[PDB]
Order: structure tokens, then sequence, then C-alpha cells
């Protein structure tokens, strides 16, 4: 069927440049408009850039418009979207988006969308995280249930993967979604519940990986 | 049984201001037939942007 995929995202200082890609199989690109449309947390979805099958009209959002640029090769059948001096704000999932087929007097506007590609704009540098133990206890200890867990904090970019036992643990495991802190570092927490029985004789280990920086981390949780 | 001329002219101004449902719903056919100058004239954003085609 028809998809799209995205390419291009990724971490750019503000001031910096950068250009996204969409390619498109599973229908002739060159008959159809195109979109690019943002979403943020914090505005929700908001469209971006318009472009015509020929290019010939091109239309903006007004937060954007003079900064970016919409562009096509529709012997390549590649969408491109150039975005200059970037700012804070558009830190965003962007996706590339189909207009649909319709009547020659109607309005338009988009049926398929792309699989998205995220784009962060930060003055961070790359930093691996810290990872401390969230020791359970007596304080922490309801019935026959304990929770424990791994308070992973203060690293740049995204993402970061937590396993527990090198995955023989998931059971039980909520690992909790990222949160960016003021200093622009991210930070969450993963816990687990275990049998009450089972504290201070069964070893948790928590694994933390990070890709981007190559960074391993074994965390062992031991009772106070 | 005629009309008093020195009646009330002016308007009601405690009269009926909402709209009358039984009012003429069809088209007025000698109405503006002519195309109007101050329209829109500038191009349509979310116009057609595939091929005819």
């Amino acid at each position: 069927q028809v998809q799209l995929v995205e390419s291009g995202g990724g971490v750019v200082q503000p001031g910096r440049s950068l250009r996204l890609s969409c390619a498109a199989s599973g229908f002739t690109f060159s008959n159809f408009g195109m979109h690019w449309i943002r979403q943020s947390p914090g505005k929700g979805l908001e469209w971006v850039a318009i472009i015509w099958y020929d290019g010939s009209n091109t239309y903006y959002a007004d937060s954007v418009k003079g900064r970016f640029t919409i562009s096509r090769d529709n012997s390549k059948n590649t969408l491109y979207l150039q975005m200059n001096s970037l700012r804070a704000e558009d830190t965003a999932v962007y996706y590339c988006a189909k207009v649909w087929f319709g009547e020659s007097e109607d309005n338009y506007s988009v049926d398929v969308w792309g699989q998205g590609t995220t784009v962060t704009v930060s003055s961070a540098s790359t930093k691996g995280p810290s990872v401390f133990p969230l020791a359970p206890s007596s304080k922490s200890t309801s019935g026959g249930t304990a929770a424990l867990g791994c308070l992973v904090k203060d690293y740049f970019p995204e993402p970061v993967t937590v396993s527990w036992n090198s995955g023989a643990l998931t059971s039980g495991v909520h690992t909790f979604p990222a949160v960016l802190q003021s200093s622009g570092l991210y930070s969450l927490s993963s816990v687990v519940t275990v049998p009450s029985s089972s504290l201070g004789t069964q070893t948790y280990i928590c694994n933390v990986n990070h890709k981007p920086s190559n960074t391993k981390v074994d965390k062992k949780v031991e009772p106070k | 049984p005629n009309a008093n001329p020195n009646a009330n002219p002016n308007a009601n101004p405690n009269a009926n201001p909402n709209a009358n449902p039984n009012a003429n719903p069809n088209a007025n056919p000698n109405a503006n037939p002519n195309a109007n100058p101050n329209a829109n004239p500038n191009a349509n954003p979310n116009a057609n942007p595939n091929a005819n085609p």
C-alpha cells in the first residue's frame, strides 16, 4: 500500500540547519501535493507547510514562515524540507503526509501520514546517564509485595533503554516516560514489584543502555 | 372601521426580534446575478494541489 519513510531527524544545536527527507512509495508521487506537519506535547498537532504537485505554490505556517523551505524531487520521488535558524520550540515529531484525491472545487487536506521523525533542538551536549538504585526497605513494603527500582538521571539526548536481569524480569516492571529538566537533561524512573520473601536473597540488577554514547551500566539494587 | 391616521407610526421596540421560521426558504430569482468586484481575489491555499488528472 501507500508508504512514507522520513529520514534526517536528530539532535541539532540552535542556529544550525537541517534537511529532512521523505521517501514515498505505493503511488505516483509526482501527481500529489504534500504536507509537512509537526506534533509536540506543548502545542499538539500543528501544520507546518504544503507544496503543490509541481512546486508552483507553497504555503507555510506563520510561526515558521521565512525560515523553512519545502521542495520535492519528482524524478526521485523524494520530498525535502530544509529548516534553517532552528529555535528550541521547533522540537517535535515531523510527519510528511499525502493530500487525498478529491473534486476540483473541494478543499483539501491529508489522508495518509508518514512514519514520523523526531527533531530535538537543544544546546545540550551528548551526556551519559547516572544510574542510582531505588533500594527497597520497610518503608517501601506493603504486605508480601515490595517495590524497588532504578533512577536514570541527567542524560542527553533521548532515548535510553532499561532492562532488568538482562531481560529475565518483565512481570511488574513500570518504566516511566522521561521528563525534560531545566538543565536540558532527561530523567526517569523504573520500578518493579517483587515478593517480599525474596528480598535480601534474590539479586536485582537494572541494565541501562544508551547506544548514541555506547553507555552500558549494570546497577545492583540492594536493601538497606 | 377605518385606519386611525394619527396612530403609532414608529417601530415597536418590543416586537419580534427572532427569525421567522416560516419565511421564504427558496432562492430569490431576481437577485444579484453579476460578479462581486470586492470578492476574494487571492488564491485559495486549500485548493486542489494535484493533477486533474
